[PDB]
């Protein structure tokens, strides 16, 4: 099967540089066009740049001088780097491949990379019970996005989008019931994982 | 009619260098999804200058015996090697024009990629063009295999008999 | 570069409507049109190809036409799953460009709120914390008005609402709001009120807590 993975660090300071690696699988570089498209919150799709199966590379205009997409064939890797950063670089970078046989369309992406550019520095929620039938979790406080949320480890609920006070974000997660369950919040930013079972 | 392909399945000769490509082109074959050998046979041989402007656009001219002069401007599109029609509102039956030099050497050959759209039907061709009236047969050949590989056939494909007259400018 | 305007920008639709999403393209593009389509959290998945060219797994109510610049797409049956964002895109030639996108919102039979409050946790009150929580879940339409009054001073200031995106099970939405506060300010007053208004209700639901 095909399948594309982006990864890399997700949480850039402006000043710094991006780099992204996309490790492909069910496919050879030798053969297929990969491109990046990115897509900032709320926001469209963008293509940045590609490298084609030849080696040879185009870019978005708006982005040649920053950006630089490269590869190695053997290790079956496709790599973006992209300098002089600013906050609206935020969003989620899709990796992406195109066949000559399909005429170039995109057809397979990668799940995508949330690239935060922030001056703010990784910081572990603080999950707390939510009790009074409706319960809740509270996870608060934390930096970069995102968090995962689920109950009883899969015994699905409703989990809100977080909102941002004081560069921090904070979310709420609710699951309801009936005779009565444990949060499951997860952090990969900050490699957090927290269980909160709600007593009372 | 066979459909058109997309500019980025047609080749595009990389790094493609204006300076180089301008000047006199003669026309030794050409190939495409409106070509009938079969009815047509053959065609008599014409020229194609590409005078490049201080734009870095071309002043397309076609000499052709009948002598009869087509001039047209070639507009840099997206990528080096391609180009679209200049003011193509002055042109009736004209609803796209796409240009793409496929390869190139600039000394001897090109093979150039011309789509476009009259009334509401799509047509397209490549010209085998050459700096001299003669080719090699690896060429000629070589071009019939880049039509082949388009999706024409051996009836799409036709070569001019050369002459002396208008052409050599 | 090429041009898609794709329209409309959102779109609502009620199950098993008809829906045509449009794009016109600056330039003829010779039929290299795609669409796709993306639910939120997730990657845009092609579904056509080649102005009409359906992918194995798009499922036959979704269809699309044109030629020329002029282009579209087509939901013959709109169903719960297809609630997400379409997009269009150009790939006849560099750059790609891809439509501005239609949002598809599903509508449905009026839903009122289920609202809980919470008092703050123990454990936050020991760091010196205090967070109010009321849920107002599963409403639908998504307008909605969520009020806090602290001992009678309707309290503005400190209070956040989320809103979840729409169900792909009952096509609801649900609220999260919060009302931050510390320790200290929070226990200087005891009764605290979450005061929701919405189309389906009569009178203000009221869920409160004395302290």
């Amino acid at each position: 099967e095909v399948k594309l993975q982006e990864s890399g660090p997700s949480l850039v300071q402006p000043s710094q540089t991006l780099s992204l690696t996309c490790t492909v699988s069910g496919f050879s570089l030798t053969s297929n066009s990969v491109h990046w498209v990115r897509q900032p919150p709320g926001q469209g799709l963008e293509w940045m740049g590609g490298i084609w199966g030849d080696g040879r590379t185009d870019y978005n205009s708006a982005l040649k001088s920053r950006l630089s997409i490269s590869r190695d064939t053997s290790k079956s890797q496709v790599f973006l780097k992209m300098n002089s950063l600013q906050t609206d670089d935020t969003a989620i970078y899709f990796c992406t491949r195109c066949r000559r046989d399909s005429s170039y369309v995109v057809d397979a992406w990668g799940q995508g990379a949330s690239v935060t550019v922030s001056s703010a520095k990784t910081t572990p929620k603080l999950v707390y019970p939510l009790a009074p039938v409706t319960l809740g979790c509270l996870v608060k406080g934390y930096f970069p996005e995102p968090v995962t949320v689920t109950w009883n480890s899969g015994a699905l609920v409703h989990t809100f989008p977080a909102v941002l006070q004081s560069g921090l974000y904070t979310l709420t997660s609710s699951v309801t019931s009936s005779t009565w369950v444990t949060c499951n919040v997860a952090h990969p930013a900050s490699s957090t994982k927290v269980d909160k079972k709600l007593e009372r | 009619l066979i459909p058109a392909p997309s500019l980025l399945t047609v080749p595009l000769q990389p790094d493609f260098r204006s300076d180089q490509f301008r000047g006199r082109w003669y026309v030794v074959g050409l190939a495409g999804n409106a070509v009938q050998k079969k009815t047509e046979g053959s065609f008599t041989m014409y020229s194609t200058i590409y005078e490049l402007q201080e734009n870095n656009s071309y002043n397309v001219t076609s000499i052709l015996v009948r002598c009869r002069y087509w001039i047209r401007t070639f507009v840099p599109s997206s990528r080096a090697g391609q180009f679209t029609l200049g003011n193509m509102h002055r042109y009736p039956q004209v609803q796209s024009y796409n240009v793409q030099v496929a390869t190139t050497d600039y000394n001897q050959f090109a093979m150039v990629f011309f789509r476009k759209t009259s009334e509401n039907k799509q047509y397209f061709k490549i010209t085998l063009y050459g700096r001299t009236k003669e080719l090699s047969p690896e060429l000629k050949e070589r071009f019939t295999r880049f039509a082949k590989s388009l999706g024409l056939k051996d009836d799409n494909i036709i070569f001019s008999v050369p002459t002396d007259q208008c052409i050599d400018n | 570069d090429i041009l898609m305007t794709q329209s409309p920008l959102s779109l609502s639709a009620s199950l098993g409507d008809k829906v045509t999403i449009t794009c016109q393209a600056s330039q003829i593009i010779y039929n290299y049109i795609a669409w796709y389509q993306q639910k939120p959290g997730k990657a845009p998945r092609l579904l056509i190809r080649y102005t009409s060219t359906l992918e194995s797994g798009t499922p036959s109510r979704f269809s699309g036409s044109g030629s020329g610049r002029d282009y579209s797409f087509s939901i013959s049956n709109v169903e719960s799953e297809d609630i997400a964002s379409y997009y269009c895109l150009q790939y006849d030639n560099l750059p790609y460009m891809f439509g501005a996108g239609t949002k598809l919102e599903l509508k449905r039979a009026d839903a009122a709120p289920t609202v809980s409050i919470f008092p703050p946790s123990s454990e936050q009150l020991a760091t010196g914390g205090a967070s109010v929580v009321c849920f107002v879940n599963n409403f639908y339409p998504r307008d909605i008005s969520v009020k806090w009054k602290i001992d009678g001073t309707e309290r503005r200031d400190g209070v956040l609402d989320s809103v979840t995106d729409q169900d792909s099970k009952d096509s609801t939405y649900s609220m999260s709001s919060t009302l931050s506060l510390t320790k200290v300010d929070y226990e200087r007053h005891n009764l605290y009120t979450c005061e929701v208004v919405h189309k389906t209700s009569s009178s203000p639901v009221v869920k409160s807590f004395n302290r």
